[PDB]
């Protein structure tokens, strides 16, 4: 009584295709994070530099 | 099924909130991280008055 | 978070990992043949209670 | 061992309170108890 | 005599200020802890948000 | 045996999907793990499915094992 093996298994296919979707989403995340770094490295050069 | 007796899992839950608290506590967060971006800019702001009171 | 904004936000940062357990032994189980702990009757009266006694 | 030293500062803090599993292993006690009980009687 | 001094120490963290930035990242991919130098941590309990 | 086994998660986990070496995952050997289903699950760029699901394809034939003795139904034969 395992056919239900199968559609535990189908509707997991189904999501595969929405997990190239999840990829730009994954792409996405911590792209943000790592502007988010960019910003620092950014701010405390060019603030200080001028001062001097 | 209604199972019995109980003297299973309960010792085995205790020791699995060693693992949890070990792996989420090492957790970058955005905010802590955004909370870093303020500290660095006004020091050297009153270093520009450092210089401006050891002139004038 | 957002709810509590006390000094019992300390408490905050473990009620994240009863959410990833109980969140993951629940959605292994959905596989051919596994077996989740959050089944048995036992260890659910061993995540109640030391919790909600840890609150009154 | 070192799973220790990363979250003992944790511990002191809320295991004051969160530490009470007396309750829960008196609870324990007392259930298998019963359970022996009714299959010592069958 | 001091205020063309005064300016220069100035002048001079000011260069020591920005190379210490240069030393924290290697690549994008770097380190989690040459990061953290410019952006923050402390103690327990600190941020609030 | 710890050293043992603590060597066959490490190494299978860099080698399965991510980590010089990080960027070693960001080709990932995916188009490695890639071609045991068919091609379907291609979505395994960012969100991994072969590095994931090859544990949960490992779980379920390890507990078919427990449940072979219980669920026995063969007859002096073989199947369909």
């Amino acid at each position: 009584e395992t056919f239900s093996a199968i559609s535990t298994i189908g509707v997991l296919v189904y999501i595969v295709k929405k997990y190239g979707a999840s990829i730009g989403a994954f792409a996405d995340k911590l792209n943000e994070q790592k502007i988010a770094q960019l910003e620092e490295v950014k701010q405390a050069s060019i603030k200080q530099i001028q001062d001097a | 099924d209604t199972s019995t007796w109980f003297i299973t899992i309960t010792s085995m839950i205790m020791t699995l909130f060693i693992l949890f608290q070990l792996k989420i506590s090492n957790y970058s967060y955005p905010a802590s991280p955004e909370s870093i971006e303020l500290k660095t800019q006004k020091h050297s702001t009153p270093w520009e008055m450092k210089w401006t009171k050891i002139y004038l | 978070m957002a709810i509590h904004n006390q000094k019992g936000q300390t408490w905050s940062l473990m009620l994240m990992s009863l959410i990833m357990f109980i969140g993951s032994t629940n959605i292994l189980g959905l596989l051919p043949h596994s077996f989740t702990p959050t089944t048995q009757l036992s260890m659910n009266l061993g995540m109640a209670i030391p919790l909600w006694s840890a609150t009154v | 061992q070192f799973q220790f030293t990363g979250i003992k500062k944790y511990f002191n803090s809320y295991t004051l309170t969160g530490r009470m599993n007396c309750v829960l292993a008196t609870y324990g006690g007392i259930a298998l108890l019963v359970l022996y009980f009714k299959l010592r009687s069958k | 005599a001091e205020f063309l001094s005064l300016s220069k120490a100035r002048i001079e963290a000011y260069e020591k200020e920005l190379e210490k930035m240069k030393n924290i990242i290697p690549f994008d991919q770097m380190t989690i802890e040459d990061l953290n130098e410019v952006f923050p941590e402390t103690k327990l309990d600190k941020k609030k948000y | 045996a710890s050293v043992v086994p603590l060597k066959d998660r490490r190494l299978l986990e860099v080698k399965l999907g991510e980590l010089d070496f990080t960027p070693s995952g960001i080709a990932g050997a995916f188009q490695r793990g890639y071609y045991r289903y068919y091609n379907k699950y291609v979505n395994v760029k960012k969100g991994s499915v072969a590095g994931l699901s090859m544990v949960l394809a490992a779980y379920v034939v390890f507990n078919y094992c427990r449940s072979y003795k219980e669920l026995k139904h063969e007859r002096l034969r073989k199947y369909h």
